[PDB]
RNA sequence: UAACUUUACGUUGUAGCUCCCUUUCUCGAAAGAGAACCGUUGCUACAAUAAGGCCGUCUGAAAAGAUGUGCCGCAACGCUCUGCCCCUUAAAGCUCGCUUUAAGGGGCAUCGUUU
């Protein structure tokens, strides 16, 4: 159940997205965003190499952060589903 | 159980639609029903935009807004516990205290004098706020900038906005809408590592590692831009191998399955024709892409060569698809030097589409050399690490594709290939689709002309056949549609002129010179003082002379049925008794080429005709057929799309096959004149000619015209049925034709002997469908919307009617001057702007072009006075800005009626409530302001909520009202109402103003169907929730 | 089509400097000047930049108020879920024609999808 940056896309998969849908809005609304946010930001968490301008240590600091940023994002999203009770 | 067909009239605003019962061969008998929807096109009115802009800029500002405030929050945390920061410097929910208000300054002296801890935090926060750019005004100030700075001593941007920035026009920051005082981000990290630099130099226990890196991080921090939806970006699966996970739109397999589909639907367009590419022209076109990147419209068509009779279904220059991973590999391998300018990638496509997988599925550094190590050469897993990034996953497995890819190489079909290796009708119309219509005004027209098509099915059954017509400012944009009404309205000028001019050949013309002898002279003017086939010449006595001049069509009307512009000719006295229908090809022995051919040709040729009218002097033996059928059916796209749609996804219980008959416009307006018909309520008009030109009827009049072509009449045009002009106008309008004088019918009883008395000789004339029209309005019931005004006022003298807005002095008046605040407190620059003012009689733009100076006492000058704070009323508001601000009341999105004594309250609900949740109490009296009115109790009975747009009624002691409910003025307490039709006889502009609600014997809203029927009272019942 | 990173503005409040300024205080050379509580022109800094909803964490019993390296909040379309209204048939009874419950069909949304 643990989310690691290495087997990370094997989880984030459109059945584990759209499992979701059975939830109540007010808990259905934030888990999807977050679920989301994460995704894109992990398919986005590279274009800093295609820009010129992040040269040298920069491109690579943006991609370690993107990439934290998403896992903590998925895991804290997957933890409050586990908490709403769904597998 | 009723056989008819159904005619529809679509418009950008409206939808008329019509009834025709059908004997078994497809002949009228009757009018069954007819009725007509309106509702509000779906963009804005006034200048063009799409219904869904205002709120894509408010939600583009909030997100900015929202992450510049968290960056500015995140720049204070990494201050405070990544260095020195002395955290009792932080107090409450709030900042750092005795902050410096002059950063500018500071960040152009770091580089001669220390900064105390004070006063590096201010500098710091100043460079993460305003970070500068990453569409003309702009750059070029930008570039202006920064040629700037390398010219002259101007290391730091700092330095140049403290010295040659403000002491020329005294500002640092720019004002109102311009473009020059904008800086770029690279300049911006140069000075933050000067400043760190030359700042450590200098001492101070700061300037660690942590803060570089920190203050480098969210100065170059961007969200990376979104494309395209969520769901396509994530690993789902195959649907036809439920065991492998899906591939990217990366591969080297999926992009070929991608052009594949691309180049096997290309259908190039010849002359309007279908030719699509054969075996020789595809095995060519296909490994263009993958040679060159740019595989532009006209790129193919070079390999093409053609000549311009080959179009594709300058301006047409697009990609037709374009190589993106495979130019990104190479560019990837060029730009490290191993790898030639132009030559094929040596790399196999399993290695690609490796590499494309593991790059799509792994984005960390590491991982990528974990899983493409033992595949790729050394070099190649570090030059991929450099410049490469993918994303987004297709629907096809891997495995899927080595399949899929060949079979379209052989030519077969994607559907059959897909087959090979691996739209029912119903009762209503399913939804349309949205895919194909891209266009709003055209869906939400199509949504309405769906939803009375299933209304009518559901109150009759199923139609036999559906006639549609379509206005020509349908499926167009803006633009054109304002150059169609400007050339309208030209051409009307250009017909009064043509008036005025024949106002003066034969003034003892009766008395009204009208338009068909315009037509008959102008087409005359046209020849140019010549006849034609007789060949004779002009000087004839009268003009008109009833019988001198007929005006013929050139092509017989039995064939071609091509009345248009072009056909119609005007000949003299003396030819035409012996033409027939025959074209000129078979009567002016053009076959054999005789001289009675080549002498009209040449007396023709000196002619004034159009272009089209001129090559139409001769037809080498034109499709006697397929012409008269291009003439009767449409040739444009939504009406292409109608006819599918409504052929394919609903069941129509027609006789042939195409049951779908998309008519033109010329017919309908000839039909029109022909059968007798020459507000809004004419939109019925034209559904009932449209519903009655059945083929039967085309066969009726091509017989008729065939019969009276020939002079052979040794009777009017064939009609529907007998008095056919009368029983429409009666049904529609209510009133005998052409009497805007006579009373209306507005009942069931009324219209009836209507129609008994002036056509008791038509029996078919009653039954039991008969109803006045009624106009049926499309309900707007969203209590969702704006929540104020955009500006907001000052809220300190609140406990009076006042409210301070500070105005610029260009845009102030006369009328605000006289509320300026500060009136009474400095008399000579109230009389100084009155006399700027009273010079030019109230033009602002004119008259604040030049500086305003406050002229100090005894002379000299001062400081300018760029914009004025005055003084407004205001009774009631909206607290936003966190309690600092008053705004406007938002547009009105709810009324709740009570009543009590017999008589009627009013309590007006708007957005800012609903949202807040708090119902309000207090209904309007008139006068009095909100704190004065009556409040509400259990003692007051409720009786229902009006949104915008419903179905009122009310009683009052001098007449009956019964309209469309649409705004409710909260200073007097009076609804206003729009008549069901909006007849411009009715009130102004169809509207009743003013209504009187309070005291009126009877008041009630009503409930309306989508098809005019069905007018009911509704008692709600409780009063709803505004959450 | 429909959307997407930003940047520069505008308005409101506070703070600093600054020009006009209507009362009231402080005077012997009549002119003015100074200090204040308010209005207000301009420059800079900071906060807010729809009104507001969800979800997680803190003080805790009446409730907050904060807090978050999270989404939604002026639109379009639609009826699988929820609500309002209208119309049929049913169990009925009204009081001598309105409600309670319904099953079904629609219209609109506070509901669903896209954002």
């Amino acid at each position: 159940m643990k989310i690691t940056s290495s087997n990370f896309a094997t989880i984030a998969t459109s059945e584990n997205f759209a499992k979701l849908s059975v939830l109540p809005k007010n808990h259905r609304e934030p888990i999807k965003g977050l679920f989301k946010s994460a995704v894109e930001q992990f398919s986005s968490a590279r274009d800093f190499f295609k820009n010129e301008n992040y040269s040298k240590e920069l491109a690579e600091k943006f991609n370690k952060e993107a990439v934290n940023e998403a896992v903590e994002k998925l895991q804290k999203a997957i933890d409050l589903a586990e908490k709403q009770g769904i597998q | 159980s009723i056989n008819y067909i159904l005619g529809l009239d679509i418009g950008i605003a409206s939808v008329g639609w019509a009834m025709v019962e059908i004997d078994e061969e497809e002949n009228p008998i009757r009018l069954i029903d007819l009725g007509v929807r309106v509702f509000e096109r779906a963009e804005v009115p006034k200048t063009g935009d799409s219904l869904a802009m205002a709120r894509r800029l408010a939600r583009s500002v909030r997100r900015l807004t929202r992450r510049r405030a968290h960056r500015l929050l995140r720049t204070r945390r990494l201050l405070k516990r990544e260095g020195v920061l002395q955290a009792a410097n932080f107090d409450e929910n709030g900042l750092i205290k005795s902050l410096p208000n002059t950063p500018w300054q500071l960040r152009a002296a770091a580089l001669d004098r220390k900064l105390t801890p004070l006063e590096w935090s201010a500098v710091l926060l100043h460079l993460i706020k305003h970070r500068g750019y990453l569409l003309g005004a702009l750059l070029k100030g930008v570039a202006g900038n920064a040629h700037a700075l390398q010219t002259g001593d101007f290391r730091t941007p700092a330095e140049l906005a403290l010295n040659k920035f403000e002491k020329e026009s005294g500002h640092i920051r720019n004002q109102r809408s311009d473009y020059s005082h904008t800086f770029s981000r690279k300049d911006l990290q140069a000075e933050l590592i000067l400043l760190f630099e030359k700042q450590k130099e200098f001492g101070n226990p700061h300037v660690s590692g942590g803060l570089k890196e920190g203050i480098e991080t969210l100065l170059m921090t961007q969200r990376p831009a979104l494309s395209g939806d969520a769901v396509q970006k994530m690993l789902g699966h195959c649907t036809f191998e439920p065991a492998e996970p899906k591939a990217a739109k990366n591969t080297y397999t999926a992009e070929r399955f991608i052009w594949l589909t691309k180049l096997n639907n290309l259908r190039i367009l010849e002359q309007g024709s279908e030719r699509p590419l054969t075996d020789t022209e595809r095995a060519t076109l296909m490994d263009e892409p993958y040679r060159k990147s740019k595989l532009t419209y006209a790129q193919a068509r070079k390999l093409l060569g053609l000549e311009d009779t080959a179009f594709f279904k300058n301006a047409e220059a697009s990609t037709l698809m374009e190589m993106k991973a495979y130019h990104a590999i190479s560019r990837a391998l060029e730009k490290e030097g191993l790898k030639d300018k132009k030559s094929p990638l040596n790399l196999s496509p399993e290695l690609q589409d490796e590499i494309g997988t593991a790059f799509s599925l792994f984005k960390t550094d590491e991982d990528i050399t974990g899983r493409l190590k033992d595949r790729i050469q050394p070099e190649i897993l570090e030059a991929l690490l450099k410049h490469i990034s993918f994303d987004k996953f297709v629907q096809i497995s891997l495995k899927a594709l080595r399949r899929i890819v060949p079979l379209m190489e052989q030519g077969k079909r994607y559907d059959e290939a897909c087959a090979e290796i691996y739209t029912e009708e119903k009762i209503y119309l399913p939804p349309i689709p949205a895919d194909e219509i891209r266009n709003p005004v055209v869906l939400r027209a199509l949504s309405q002309a769906r939803k009375v098509i299933n209304g009518v099915v559901r109150r009759y059954g199923s139609p036999a056949r559906i006639h549609i017509e379509t206005a020509r400012e349908v499926g167009k944009s803006f633009k054109d549609r304002k150059e169609i009404e400007k050339r309208q309205e030209e051409n009307r000028k250009d017909r009064e002129k043509a008036a005025a001019k024949f106002r003066e050949y034969f003034p003892n013309f009766v008395g009204e010179p009208k338009s068909k002898d315009i037509l008959k002279l102008r087409l005359y003017e046209q020849q140019h003082g010549k006849c034609l086939y007789s060949g004779k010449e002009i000087n004839l006595g009268r003009l008109n002379e009833k019988g001198y001049v007929e005006i013929d069509h050139a092509l017989p009307f039995s064939r071609t049925w091509d009345d248009s512009f072009n056909n119609k000719v005007l000949v003299l006295g003396s030819e035409n008794q012996n033409k027939g229908n025959q074209t000129p090809y078979e009567y002016f022995n053009g076959k054999d080429n005789s001289r009675e051919w080549q002498e009209f040709k040449a007396r023709v040729e000196t002619s004034r005709f159009p272009r089209s009218k001129k090559q139409r002097i001769l037809l080498q033996k034109f499709d006697e057929d397929g012409f008269k059928e291009r003439n009767l059916n449409d040739t444009r796209y939504v009406n292409r799309f109608l006819c599918q749609f409504v052929a394919d996804r609903m069941r129509l219980t027609g006789k042939g096959k195409k049951r779908v008959f998309a008519s033109n416009g010329q017919i309908t307006n000839l039909l029109r004149g022909f059968w007798g018909l020459r507000n809004d309520r004419h939109h019925a008009l034209d559904a009932v000619v449209v519903a009655c030109s059945t083929v039967a009827m085309q066969q009726k009049i091509t017989r008729f015209v065939r019969y009276k072509e020939m002079n052979a009449f040794d009777t009017h045009f064939p009609q529907p049925w007998e008095f056919f002009a009368q029983e429409v106008m009666i049904r529609v309008f209510g009133k005998p034709d052409g009497k805007p004088e006579f009373e209306e019918a507005d009942t069931l009883e009324k219209l009836r002997t209507l129609l008994a008395e002036k056509l008791s000789s038509r029996p078919e004339a009653v039954h039991e469908y008969v109803t006045p029209l009624f106009v049926s309005r499309a309900p707007n019931r969203k209590m969702s919307g704006q929540g104020h005004m955009e500006t907001v006022k000052s809220a300190k003298r609140l406990d009076e009617g006042v409210s301070v807005l500070r105005v610029p002095l260009t845009q102030l008046k006369l009328k605000d001057l006289e509320k300026m605040v500060n009136r009474e407190r400095e008399p000579k620059l109230y009389e100084a702007l009155k006399a700027r003012l009273e010079a030019h009689k109230d033009d602002p733009a004119k008259a604040f072009a030049e500086p305003f100076y406050k002229y100090d006492k005894a002379g000299n000058r001062t400081q300018q006075v760029k914009a004025v704070r005055v003084e407004q009323v205001q009774k009631t508001g909206v607290w936003v800005r966190n309690h600092n601000g008053i705004a406007d009341n938002a547009t009105m999105v709810r009324v709740d009626v009570f009543e009590k004594g017999d008589k009627y309250y009013l309590v007006p609900i708007y957005s800012w409530q609903v949202a807040k949740g708090i119902l309000p109490d207090r209904a309007v009296v008139q006068g009095k302001d909100e704190e004065d009115w009556q409040l509400i109790d259990d003692s007051f009975n409720f009786k229902f909520s009006l949104h915008p747009n419903d179905l009122v009624e009310v009683i009052t002691k001098k007449a009956r009202m019964f309209g469309y409910f649409a705004s409710c003025h909260r200073g007097t307490g009076n609804i206003n109402i729009r008549i069901h039709d909006l007849d411009h006889k009715i009130g102004k502009n169809g509207i009743l103003e003013g209504i009187g609600v309070k005291t009126a014997l009877s008041f009630q809203k009503y409930q309306i169907d989508e098809l005019g029927k069905e007018i009911r009272p509704c008692r709600l019942k409780k009063r709803p929730p505004v959450r």
